[PDB]
């Protein structure tokens, strides 16, 4: 039970990764 | 120009630099004290 | 003034009487017990057989007694067991085995004298410190 | 080469490799202090080196090398002549002069640009010949006395083999080695626990017999390079420039020296430890060898002694080669040396023999062993992490392996620095990123 | 004026600045460094530690010490002219004081700096902002020198004012409070060894995509110390990491302040931590784990390999460290593995 | 096209792929992919490990009962200590699981791939065209994990020593060294401490200036940190109104007006302090433990006084007694 | 910024700096010296000299044991302690 709720973190945090590099808001040059 | 020798700078560099040398004696002494 | 005469002093014979000492000699013994080899021996333990120690009593059970400024001296010179039965000679620094432990060589009766009573010594001012190890330290 | 047209001052080397060097002399200049050291180190080596004593015990780094080629040693690893280390130092220290003496000279009075005086050889980097010739030089200088050492290993003295018949004593190559397989094969080697691609090496029939192969191999190449010009693909794809042949050329000892210190720590072939400390397993092995014996000494059956964990005190078992010592010990049941080799087995260790063959010349130098360990603090207490200071002793295999790891890290960090610089000048943008000439300004956004 | 006369003066430039601050500044900070200092080469800390904390009495740069009053005393601010000493400079250099002395002194030399990192902001048109920065180690120090030895025993248990001296005093925490297990200590390192990297990151990261504006090998002198003109291209930044680390830290305003953050925020969940510690509040626990090491005597994870260090640097230390109890462990309730 | 390969050349060196992956990256790339993969798992989900000399098995997986800081996947037993233990040498996979191999693989292959990203790190300091003395800041951590996974190793013969990938292990690692190498009186570890402190500090300080002589651009509702737009031409911050600060607050010289200077000095600190440290685990890796001043203090009788020192060591012993119980058969734990 | 406080390559380099200073500096070297050799340091400081940390005989540890009537303690330690 508790090890899933570490896997589960664990796991929604390497998404977090995801989204932060990959839909992260981009660097406007201007 | 003519800049004092009584400089508030001065009475710091001092503090410091008076001790520092009576203390590197008093230590440089002791690297003797056996027995 | 702390390292003072009497407590230099120590026992000769098995029959009593004490050679007391010098601070030379007493330095003597530092400067030789470690390079007669503290190797195994640091402190005062036995790293080859920790069984063994040096402290007073140990050497007074010993066989022949071994308390001795003496004692410690026919053993330097030649070894034996705690038994007293098999010369241990060819496994222990000794001077009967010299080409075996070099630092054995250039080893003298006023040399030895030294490490000896170095060894009934150093219990007198470090206690327990002498015999045991790691424990005291 | 003033300031300005120049680097700062720590830097200062750097307006050197401007125009043609002013002075090889610096090279040479310090390829003095280099041999000079030597002359201080081995004279004062010496000058602190008692005969009984074991020289490991005395910080002996330098004296041992000379008794690992076979002077001043013979029977055992005792010394007989104070007189041929004298000797090396002595000469070494005073060829330093001749050295030092003319570096000196080359840096400040003679010509401040050799790309002029040219002629001989001569001076400029990009000049693809002039350095494939000049290391093809320095190529048939190295391998030079590759064989100089299959002499003094075959024809001026021998070498010092602990592993030698008899016991470690001063002993002549006679057969070298021959069959490419075994030579090279080193190489091609394990390179982990067990079999070290360099440092596994039993005797000397094998490093004297594999020099030879390498006099040869690295003679043909100083021979091979002086004559010719690199390939296409070469040029294409290695940066030429001063620097750079710093760059790599640096990255060589690196890695090389990391060769020695993982070396020096664990050979007793090439480092004998009668002039160097036993080996780190080697140590904890001879403890394992005194107390094995002290028990079965003491009337203890040994091999059927089931020990604390559930395997067993004075023997266990490891699962390749069967029967070793036990204790942590483990770790070491590859460790070889003379001492111990005796009592050794088809299968492993042998309990017949360490039972009832294993004699008294052991025990001793199985103590010493036990003792004398790599285990020390710059304090130089030699000992436990926490032992009382009393017997202080650093094992020269500490000093050797550990400082050359260091540098040889370091060196690591050159070969960075000084490639992460060079490949610079490559495009330009070594000085700088050009505040209107910027390649990211001007390109397609990741997004 | 009158008060002006006293501003006006001290307070404009001449070097080193001297301002309404320096006045506590200057003096506590003085004595402190002072304080700690005639320790070290003088004082001896026997009569505490029955320990040498004295080049004097023999002691190196890593053993001298300016130690800690004996567990006699507690948390009395030991007072030169107080009823503990009384004016004894020698019996009050004795009992330790100094310490107290150092530690007062010190907390202020601290309020006082930072007064002083505010005085001369304000003066100087700026941001105070790095006053604030400087709660990071206030924190840590009013915490770990006045609170938690004030939560414990006496003045003792503090730190040790010492360069071996203080390594003891986490050892002790590992092996008393077991503080490496701690959660708020551990932002703590998260934050200084995070920070740490962050600043050399950034050092080097900038240093490298520096535009090269001078002309040769000294892009050390091409820098304009007069006017605006961003050195490291902030462009070859982003299109750096985000292609390397997958993230870019596109703008300064934040970089160079998140810089400011990482730290003085852990050393605050240190300061956190800590004053856990002062009431024994801490994280050695861990009960799900020992309530299964009843049974299961053959379960094993590291955290209990590792408590059990712990364990054995009670045993040994303490009969020595804690002088004060006069413990005795006789050579069998000393805990050992088979062998040593 | 006259080769396909072409393409393939142009692509991994593509200088505007969203994420750089050079010829290092080509190894770099999975062999932490594999190397994280095995991680993961054997953190979730892995058997327990004989670690040390005997057949006493460690467990570290949530699965098995950790919590995230018991958390651990262990070592390779003093079994094979440096033998290479890959998983096809053990027989039964159970074999390689028990003797702990998934050590080996992820500290080899990270370690590894580790390094080619210290690489890929300069590579696309080369496609982009700019200084490239940053690879090397990234040395000095490389250089530790690489110490504490592969000299430490090399040095005491085993892998069975080497920071234990966890984190619990880690605080296990460290204690028993402490024991065996007095490591915190290493003059290293010192110069360590010293800048990972220091840049911790200056990472601080830099960041606290620059914030504190920011500039102007907003209202006190606006979010001061909006004032400035990425490729910006003129820096944000005041530096002169800032050195005219901080130069001021003690001493006036103590401080950098040099930009290139000072944040250069931030790189160098944390990153050869940190070298000095990578080295002291490095150098211990032989045997070159810290200093020991046990009983070096003495009185004529010759009763010992006892250095502060020796306290350190009397909490290091109760280290040395436990560490590893039951497989030290022998006085000297000479490895 | 505009600075204008006496000069010091002026004086570190200065003529009466060494002339000055040269006779006064190992003043104080020799001042510590002395406060050393004549072995008042230690009666200054309490700080005892290795011929007297433990009395001769005993071997504890001469530990103050209260607070308030300390002043006796060290005393009365110091006291049969030679
Ligand atoms: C198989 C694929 C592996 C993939 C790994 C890829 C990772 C990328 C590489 C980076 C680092 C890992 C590489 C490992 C190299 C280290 C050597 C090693 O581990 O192998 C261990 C061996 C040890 O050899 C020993 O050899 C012994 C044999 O000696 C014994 O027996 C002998 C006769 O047989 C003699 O009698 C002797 O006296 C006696 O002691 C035993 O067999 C031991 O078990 C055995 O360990 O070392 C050696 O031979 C090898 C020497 C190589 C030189 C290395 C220099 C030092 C290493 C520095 C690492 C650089 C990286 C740094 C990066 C960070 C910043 C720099
Ligand atoms: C392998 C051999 C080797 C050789 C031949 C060189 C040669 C060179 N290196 Mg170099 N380097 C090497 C290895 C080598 N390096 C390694 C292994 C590293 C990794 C750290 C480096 C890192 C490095 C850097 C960062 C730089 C160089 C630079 C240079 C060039 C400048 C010359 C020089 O620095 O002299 C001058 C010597 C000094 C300045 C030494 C003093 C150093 C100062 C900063 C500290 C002073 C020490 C002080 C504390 C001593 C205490 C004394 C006490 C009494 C007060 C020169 C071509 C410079 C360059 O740009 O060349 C292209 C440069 O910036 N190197
Ligand atoms: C470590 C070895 C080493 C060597 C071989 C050199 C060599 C050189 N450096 Mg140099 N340098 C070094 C370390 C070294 N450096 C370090 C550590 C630093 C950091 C401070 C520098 C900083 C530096 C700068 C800023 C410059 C140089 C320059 C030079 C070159 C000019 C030499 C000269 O003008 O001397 C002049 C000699 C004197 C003024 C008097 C010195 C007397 C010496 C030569 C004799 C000593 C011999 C010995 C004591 C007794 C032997 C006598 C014999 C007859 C038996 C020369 C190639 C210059 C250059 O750019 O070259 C083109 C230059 O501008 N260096
Ligand atoms: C290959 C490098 C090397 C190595 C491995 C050694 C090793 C040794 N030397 Mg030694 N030495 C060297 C170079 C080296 N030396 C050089 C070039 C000189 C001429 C100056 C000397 C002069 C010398 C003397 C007079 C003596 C020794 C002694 C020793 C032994 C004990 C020294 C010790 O315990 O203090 C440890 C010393 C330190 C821990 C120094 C601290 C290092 C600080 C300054 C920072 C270093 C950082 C940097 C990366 C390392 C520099 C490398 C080194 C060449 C300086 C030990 C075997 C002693 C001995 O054994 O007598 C027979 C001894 O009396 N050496
Ligand atoms: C270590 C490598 C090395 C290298 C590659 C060189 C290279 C060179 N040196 Mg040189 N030198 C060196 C080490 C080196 N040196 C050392 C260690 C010293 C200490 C003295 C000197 C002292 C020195 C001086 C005083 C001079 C040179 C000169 C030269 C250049 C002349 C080349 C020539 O035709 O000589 C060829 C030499 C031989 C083939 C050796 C012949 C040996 C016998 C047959 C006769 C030599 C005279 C006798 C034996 C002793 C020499 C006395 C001396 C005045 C030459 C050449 C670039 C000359 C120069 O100015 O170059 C521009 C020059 O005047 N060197
Ligand atoms: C590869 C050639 C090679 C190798 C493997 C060795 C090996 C050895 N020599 Mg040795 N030696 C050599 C060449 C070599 N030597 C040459 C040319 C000379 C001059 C004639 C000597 C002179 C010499 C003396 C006087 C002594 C030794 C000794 C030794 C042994 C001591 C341990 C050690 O440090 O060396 C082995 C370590 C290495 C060889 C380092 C390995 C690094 C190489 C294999 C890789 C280099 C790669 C590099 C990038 C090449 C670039 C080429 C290109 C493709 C870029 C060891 C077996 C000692 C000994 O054993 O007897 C007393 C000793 O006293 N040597
Ligand atoms: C001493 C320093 C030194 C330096 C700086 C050089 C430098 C050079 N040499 Mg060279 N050389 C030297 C010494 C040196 N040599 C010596 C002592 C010899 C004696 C023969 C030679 C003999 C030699 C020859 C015959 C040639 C060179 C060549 C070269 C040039 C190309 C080398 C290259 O880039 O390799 C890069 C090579 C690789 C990166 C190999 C990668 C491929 C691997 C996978 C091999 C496969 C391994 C295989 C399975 C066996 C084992 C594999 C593994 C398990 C170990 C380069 C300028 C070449 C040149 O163009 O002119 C000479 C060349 O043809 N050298
Ligand atoms: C200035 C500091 C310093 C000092 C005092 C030493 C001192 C020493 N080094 Mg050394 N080393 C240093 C820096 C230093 N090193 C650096 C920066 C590197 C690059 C990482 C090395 C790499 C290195 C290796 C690979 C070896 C040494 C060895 C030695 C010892 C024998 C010297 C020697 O080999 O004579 C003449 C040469 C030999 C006796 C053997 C030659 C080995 C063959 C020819 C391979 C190539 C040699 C090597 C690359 C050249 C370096 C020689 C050295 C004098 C710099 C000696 C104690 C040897 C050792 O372990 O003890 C015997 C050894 O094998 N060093
Ligand atoms: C590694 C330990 C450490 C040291 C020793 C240290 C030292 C210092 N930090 C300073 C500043 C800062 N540190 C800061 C954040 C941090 N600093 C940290 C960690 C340290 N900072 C960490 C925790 C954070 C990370 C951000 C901020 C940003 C600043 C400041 O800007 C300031 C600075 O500008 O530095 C340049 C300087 C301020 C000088 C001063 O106030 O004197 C004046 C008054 C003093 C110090 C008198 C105090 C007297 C008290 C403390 C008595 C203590 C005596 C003992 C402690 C001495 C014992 C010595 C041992 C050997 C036992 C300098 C003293
Ligand atoms: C650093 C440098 C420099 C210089 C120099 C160099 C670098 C080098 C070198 C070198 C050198 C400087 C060398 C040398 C030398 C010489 C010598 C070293 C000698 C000698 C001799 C001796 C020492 C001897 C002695 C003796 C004898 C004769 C025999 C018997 C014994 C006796 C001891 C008596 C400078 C600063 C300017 C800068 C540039 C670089
Ligand atoms: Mn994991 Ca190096 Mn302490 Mn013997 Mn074990
Ligand atoms: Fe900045």
């Amino acid at each position: 039970m508790e090890t899933i709720t570490y896997v589960f973190i664990f796991a929604c945090i390497i998404a977090l990764f995801f989204f932060a590099i990959f839909f992260r808001e981009p660097p406007r040059i201007t | 120009v003519s800049y004092p020798i009584f400089t508030v700078r001065w009475v710091a560099v001092h503090t410091l630099a008076v001790p520092t040398i009576f203390f590197l004696g008093a230590i440089a002494a002791m690297q003797f004290i056996q027995r | 003034a702390e390292l003072t005469p009497e407590v230099l002093t120590v026992p000769l014979n098995s029959e009593g009487k004490t050679i007391t000492l010098t601070e030379k000699q007493y330095l003597e013994g530092k400067r030789l017990f470690q390079y007669a080899c503290a190797s195994c021996h640091v402190g005062g333990i036995t790293k080859t057989n920790p069984s063994l120690d040096l402290r007073t009593e140990t050497l007074a059970l010993a066989t022949p007694p071994r308390d001795n400024i003496e004692g410690l001296v026919d053993y330097m010179k030649n070894p034996t067991t705690y038994d007293g039965e098999q010369e241990i000679a060819e496994v222990h620094p000794s001077l009967r085995s010299a080409d075996i432990f070099p630092k054995m060589r250039n080893l003298t009766e006023k040399d030895l004298v030294a490490i000896a009573g170095h060894i009934l010594v150093e219990p007198k001012i470090l206690g327990d410190k002498w015999g045991g190890g790691k424990v005291y330290y | 080469d003033q300031e300005s047209s120049g680097f700062a001052w720590w830097a200062g080397n750097a307006r050197l490799i401007n125009l043609s060097g002013k002075l090889l002399g610096a090279h040479v200049a310090h390829a003095g202090l280099i041999v000079f050291w030597a002359g201080a180190m081995t004279l004062f080596e010496l000058a602190h080196f008692i005969p009984e004593k074991p020289m490991y015990e005395q910080g002996l780094i330098l004296i041992p090398h000379i008794a690992t080629l076979g002077w001043g040693v013979g029977p055992g690893g005792e010394v007989v002549d104070t007189f041929p280390f004298f000797v090396v130092g002595v000469v070494h220290l005073i060829s330093s002069a001749v050295l030092g003496f003319g570096g000196v000279y080359h840096a400040i009075r003679g010509p401040e640009t050799l790309e002029e005086y040219s002629s001989f050889f001569g001076y400029d980097w990009k000049d693809k010949n002039k350095m494939t010739t000049i290391l093809g030089f320095h190529l048939i200088v190295l391998g030079i006395g590759a064989l100089l050492l299959v002499a003094k290993a075959m024809f001026f003295g021998g070498l010092y083999d602990t592993w030698a018949p008899g016991g470690g004593d001063v002993r002549v190559i006679t057969n070298p080695t021959l069959d490419p397989r075994v030579i090279f094969g080193y190489l091609l080697k394990s390179p982990f626990g067990g079999e070290g691609w360099i440092v596994s090496v039993n005797n000397l029939e094998d490093v004297v017999g594999g020099h030879i192969w390498i006099g040869l191999i690295c003679i043909a190449g100083g021979i091979w390079h002086i004559l010719t010009t690199p390939f296409g693909w070469a040029r294409r794809a290695f940066i030429w420039s001063g620097e750079a042949y710093l760059s790599y050329s640096l990255g060589a000892l690196s890695m090389m020296g990391f060769i020695a210190t993982c070396f020096v720590w664990f050979n007793n072939t090439v480092y004998p430890s009668e002039f160097y400390g036993p080996t780190g397993p080697e140590a904890s092995q001879a403890q394992a060898m005194t107390f094995l014996i002290r028990d079965q000494k003491l009337g203890a059956n040994v091999g059927s002694a089931q020990g604390p964990t559930g395997l067993g005190k004075y023997l266990m078992r490891s699962p390749t080669g069967e029967i070793i010592f036990g204790g942590e010990t483990m770790r070491f049941w590859d460790f070889r040396g003379p001492w111990l080799e005796p009592l050794r087995g088809p299968n492993g260790l042998d309990l017949n023999k360490i039972k009832n063959d294993i004699q008294p010349w052991q025990e001793r130098r199985a103590a010493e062993y036990m003792t004398h360990a790599p285990l020390g603090s710059l304090n130089s207490v030699g000992g436990v992490a926490t032992e009382i200071n009393s017997v202080n002793f650093v094992s020269p295999r500490s000093w050797l392996a550990t400082s050359h790891f260091v540098l040889a890290f370091f060196f690591l960090v050159g070969h960075l620095w000084h490639a992460g610089r060079a490949r610079a000048a490559a495009a330009g943008f070594e000085k700088g990123i050009d505040r209107e000439s910027e390649p990211v300004l001007s390109m397609p956004s990741l997004d | 004026g009158w008060f002006d006369i006293l501003d006006d003066w001290l307070k404009r430039d001449r070097f080193v600045f001297v301002g309404w601050s320096g006045i506590l500044l200057f003096p506590c900070a003085y004595l402190a460094l002072g304080g700690w200092l005639t320790g070290t080469t003088f004082v001896t800390s026997w009569y505490t530690h029955g320990l040498a904390s004295s080049y004097l009495e023999g002691c190196n740069f890593l053993t001298v010490a300016v130690s800690t009053p004996a567990n006699s005393m507690g948390h009395s601010l030991l007072l030169l002219w107080g009823p503990e000493a009384q004016g004894d400079f020698t019996r009050w250099c004795q009992l330790g004081g100094l310490w107290t002395f150092i530690a007062l002194h010190g907390a202020f030399g601290l309020i006082g700096f930072m007064l002083r990192q505010f005085e001369i902001a304000r003066l100087v048109g700026v941001r105070p902002y790095n006053a604030i920065a400087f709660s990071a180690p206030i924190a840590v120090f009013v915490s770990v020198f006045l609170i938690y030895p004030l939560g414990q025993s006496s003045w003792f248990f503090a730190p040790s004012f010492g360069v071996a001296a203080i390594f003891r005093f986490l050892l002790f925490f590992q092996g008393f409070h077991n503080w490496t297990l701690n959660p708020f200590h551990m932002m703590g390192v998260a934050g200084v060894l995070g920070g740490a990297l962050l600043c050399a990151i950034h050092g080097a990261t900038v240093e490298n995509t520096l535009f090269q504006d001078g002309e040769g090998a000294s892009t050390f002198r091409a820098f304009n110390p007069t006017q605006a003109e961003e050195t490291y291209s902030m462009v070859t930044a982003n299109r750096f990491w985000s292609q390397i680390f997958g993230i870019a830290f596109s703008n300064k305003r934040w970089l160079h302040f998140f810089m400011l953050f990482v730290p003085v925020t852990g050393l605050w969940m240190s300061a956190i931590g800590v004053v856990g510690l002062a009431l024994n509040l801490r994280s050695y626990d861990f009960i799900s784990q020992e309530i299964r090491a009843a049974e299961d005597p053959e379960f094993e994870t590291f955290y209990t390999k590792n408590l059990l260090l712990n364990e054995g640097i009670r045993a040994w230390m303490a009969p020595q460290d804690q002088p004060h109890e006069n413990f005795v462990f006789p050579e069998e309730v000393l805990p050992r593995g088979n062998a040593l | 096209s006259a080769n396909l390969w072409e393409r393939f050349c142009n692509w991994v060196t593509s200088t505007d792929n969203r994420l750089y992956v050079g010829w290092f990256g080509v190894i770099m790339i999975p062999t932490l992919l594999a190397a994280t993969i095995c991680f993961v798992i054997a953190f979730i989900a892995a058997p327990p490990v004989d670690i040390d000399g005997i057949r006493e098995p460690v467990s570290g997986s949530l699965l098995y009962g950790n919590n995230i800081i018991t958390g651990a996947v262990v070592p390779s037993s003093n079994a094979i200590g440096l033998h290479f233990y890959p998983i096809w040498e053990a027989a039964s996979l159970d074999e390689w699981l028990y003797n702990g191999g998934p050590y080996q693989l992820i500290i080899f292959h990270f370690l590894l791939g580790a390094s080619c990203y210290m690489g890929r790190q300069w590579e696309l300091s080369y496609r982009l065209g700019m200084r490239p003395w940053i690879c090397v800041a990234y040395s000095a951590p490389l250089a530790s994990a690489f110490a504490v996974f592969l000299i430490y190793p090399i040095g005491q013969g085993s892998f069975s020593d080497g920071m234990p990938l966890g984190i619990s292990g880690t605080f296990n690692f460290m204690i028993v060294f402490q024991a065996e190498h007095n490591i915190l009186m290493h003059p290293f570890h010192q110069l360590g401490v010293a800048g990972v402190f220091g840049g911790a500090l200056f990472c601080a300080m830099h960041g606290s200036l620059v914030t504190s002589s920011l500039i102007r651009e907003t209202t006190e509702t606006e979010s001061a940190n909006y004032g400035y737009k990425f490729g910006q031409e003129e820096e944000t911050y005041n530096i002169v109104a800032a050195h005219g600060y901080f130069g001021r607050l003690i001493f006036q010289y103590a401080s950098f007006n040099n930009s290139r200077s000072l944040h250069f000095f931030l790189a160098a600190w944390r990153v050869v302090g940190v070298w000095f440290a990578a080295l002291g685990i490095s150098t211990m890796a032989f045997n070159l433990n810290g200093f020991n001043f046990n009983h070096s203090v003495i009185d004529a009788k010759g009763n010992v006084i006892n250095t502060w020192a020796d306290i350190i060591n009397r909490a290091n012993l109760g280290m040395e007694v436990m560490h590893e119980r039951n497989a030290h058969n022998f006085p000297l734990d000479l490895a | 910024g505009t600075t204008g406080e006496r000069p010091f390559s002026d004086i570190i380099t200065s003529v009466r700096y060494w002339v000055i200073h040269s006779i006064t500096i190992p003043a104080l070297f020799i001042a510590g010296w002395l406060f050393v050799s004549t072995g008042l340091a230690y009666d200054v400081f309490g700080t005892p000299r290795p011929d007297s940390y433990y009395a001769q005989e005993q071997r504890s540890i001469p530990l103050v044991t209260d607070r308030f009537e300390a002043k006796q303690q060290v005393e009365t330690f110091l006291e049969q302690l030679k």
